[PDB]
């Protein structure tokens, strides 16, 4: 065994706290010290702090004093970490590391945003003219929250052509566009579908790309 | 504080040859170095520990070295599973600090990209907003230029880039450029291009369109 399990995701408003957890199984977890890291896409990896099962010494990274908070419990062989008056900054993928092994991260979120069903736009080229051998199609979900989002066109038999982006953030709302790359005989004779689900508020639409009139 | 210092940054390699990372620290730090592998979703893997030492299930083509303030990580033979980020850890002393990162690419030829210029739907112009999306799809390498112009000059306020992995299909590069207005800064004005330059041609690709068709 390797093994160290980290909680599940968690989507937490502003000025709240979370309690991440992390599992330690197949060694005698009192040995080695659990060491809790941070990533950001914007900052890489950061030290949180470490703590020992055995001897019960917290060592805190001087930026996270008094974000952070760690803490052990002997008997269910996990290490916590209490986060506290989170902020949009605490937002990232939280780590459990050993040195040699580490858990999977748990991903934390943090907004004030409430559900948001996107707004599907389809995405037609221009009026005259722009029709080559092949033709390129278009379809942005604008506005949701939160993240996941599943988009397909004609529901899986279209995927050699497929280019989806991930999503960026524009106002604490998710936009994200996806292209569609097919021949001339296809399109607009036969129909191209944008399929679009949000779980969160139970959205399935499929929204058709008709021509420009 | 200790800080870590990895090159390249990032590299273009085809699968069979060597390639080497490095990691240089600001003082000695007596061989206390993990060399780790992030992977697309995955749970970062120590393939080195101790500057030089193995880890339990890795391949031998792996093969740290180094010592004192400058340490070296090695593949003989990239496999495919072997993509992804590697990263390098000091261990020494508190805090802990990591390096920057070191992503390996997939080399390939040069391929120009296929632009599209996308006007608003209006079903969208009816709410308030105006999105005008631009696409760059597959080209290679990944460095490209996109600028947007209205009725000739340049805007950069409102721009929104998003870009994919290499493609495992071509080894490509894919580009979404959108610029957002209101409905009414939108209809002010009336032509709207979309411009990439990229090392495939030394005149810019441009994609444009009129608002009411000419």
């Amino acid at each position: 065994q390797d093994q160290l399990q980290q909680s599940g995701a968690e989507l937490v408003r502003p000025g709240a706290s979370v309690k991440l957890s992390c599992k330690a199984l197949g060694y005698i977890f009192t040995d080695y010290e659990i060491h809790w890291v941070k990533q950001t896409p914007v900052h890489g990896l950061e030290w949180i702090g470490g703590i020992h099962p055995g001897s019960s010494g917290t060592a805190y990274n001087q930026k996270f004093k008094g974000k952070a908070t760690l803490t052990a419990d002997k008997s269910s062989t996990t290490a916590f970490m209490e986060l506290s008056s989170l902020t949009s900054e605490d937002s990232a993928v939280y780590y459990c590391t050993r040195k040699d092994y580490w858990g999977q991260g748990t991903l934390v979120t943090v907004s004030a945003a409430k559900t948001t069903a996107p707004s599907v736009y389809p995405l037609v080229p221009v009026c005259g003219g722009t029709t080559g051998s092949s033709v390129t199609l278009g379809c942005l979900v604008k506005g949701y929250f939160p993240e996941p989002v599943t988009l397909t066109w004609n529901s899986g038999s279209l995927s050699s052509g497929v280019h989806t982006f991930p999503a960026l953030l524009q106002s604490g709302l998710y936009t994200l566009s996806s292209s569609v790359t097919v021949t001339s005989n296809t399109w607009p004779s036969q129909t191209i579908t944008c399929n679009v689900a949000h779980p969160a508020s139970s959205t399935k639409v499929d929204k058709k790309i008709e021509p420009r009139v | 504080d200790i800080k870590m210092t990895q090159s390249p940054s990032s590299m273009y390699t085809s699968l069979g040859e060597r390639v080497t990372i490095t990691c240089k620290a600001s003082q000695d730090i007596n061989s206390f170095l993990t060399w780790f592998l992030q992977k697309p979703g995955k749970s970062p893997k120590t393939l080195i520990y101790r500057a030089n030492r193995l880890m339990i299930g890795v391949p031998s083509r792996f093969s740290g070295s180094g010592s004192g303030q400058t340490y070296s990580l090695t593949i003989s033979s990239l496999e495919y599973e072997d993509m992804g980020i590697y990263y390098c850890l000091q261990y020494d002393d508190f805090p802990l600090t990591f390096g920057a990162g070191t992503k390996l690419d997939l080399k390939r030829a040069d391929a120009a990209p296929t632009v599209s210029i996308f006007p608003p739907s209006s079903e969208q112009l009816t709410s308030g907003g105006a999105s005008v999306v631009c696409f760059l799809n597959n080209f290679y390498p990944k460095e490209i230029n996109v600028k947007w112009k209205i009725d000739g000059s340049e805007r950069q306020n409102g721009v929104l880039d998003s870009w994919t992995e290499q493609d495992s299909k071509d080894s490509t590069y894919s580009m979404s450029s959108t610029l957002t207005l209101t409905k009414d800064e939108y209809e002010r004005h009336n032509s709207y291009t979309c411009e990439a330059t990229h090392k495939t041609s030394t005149s810019p690709i441009v994609k444009s369109f009129n608002r009411n068709e000419c």
